[PDB]
């Protein structure tokens, strides 16, 4: 009532494309416990790296690393299907417990992070200034990650549907789609959003037949 | 949302 223990900065993890995803917001009062279910980036992915982050930048690398740990033992599955529940729990003593749990296998790994870890009083004020200073740039980085992840979904989903479609797809549509996927995959290697979007545009324009078959099944 | 290895 005259003081609050608060988090001066956001806490969370690295997600696909090197984004800091927040679990406990800035200026949250302790104690607190937030959880969020995530999944695998890759088919038949057997493990996840939980990279614990402090700060307000959208790029994971522009934030303070509080440590990392692995959860192993993820049974073969398509990407996006496993349920990995991540829990950030800060107690009365100011200690952060991060758990990751495979909701299928029951398996769990934690890291514990001293109240004293992370950025000191300067570096916080500094970190805040950079967040406000780089709101534009961080926003542009977010949009390229989102675009990359939309491009890769279109990529990976179109390949599946081609395999699922076999002889249904007129060879002439296959040729055009295969060339667009090769070109989209190439563009996703790069940093030019416009070009990713252009290969996505091209894929949609040659796939209209593939999409009918897929819907039908 | 997805995590890499």
């Amino acid at each position: 009532v005259l003081l609050l223990d608060v988090t001066p900065l956001s806490l969370g993890i690295e997600t696909m494309g090197g984004v800091m995803t927040t679990l406990i917001a800035k200026n949250t009062t302790i104690p607190t416990k937030h959880s969020q279910v995530f999944s695998t980036a890759e088919d038949n992915q057997s493990a996840v790296t939980i990279h614990v982050l402090q700060g307000e930048r959208k790029r994971a690398a522009d934030n303070k690393s509080l440590g990392q740990f692995n959860l192993d033992g993820i049974n073969p599955a398509p990407r996006g299907m496993p349920q990995i529940e991540v829990t950030f729990d800060i107690d009365a003593d100011g200690i952060l417990h991060v758990s990751a749990k495979d909701k299928n296998s029951g398996k769990e790994q934690k890291i514990t992070i001293k109240a004293s870890s992370g950025l000191n009083e300067d570096e916080i004020q500094k970190m805040v200034r950079d967040a406000e200073a780089n709101a534009e740039a961080d926003r542009k980085f977010e949009e390229l990650v989102q675009t990359r992840n939309q491009g890769d979904h279109l990529l990976h989903s179109t390949r599946k549907q081609v395999e699922e479609a076999g002889d249904k797809l007129p060879a002439d549509d296959k040729t055009a789609i295969e060339s667009a996927l090769t070109a989209l995959e190439t563009a996703l290697k790069g940093e030019d959003k416009a070009a990713i979007e252009a290969k996505m545009q091209e894929l949609a324009q040659v796939s209209q037949k593939l999409m009918e078959i897929a819907q039908q099944q | 949302l997805r995590i890499a290895a």
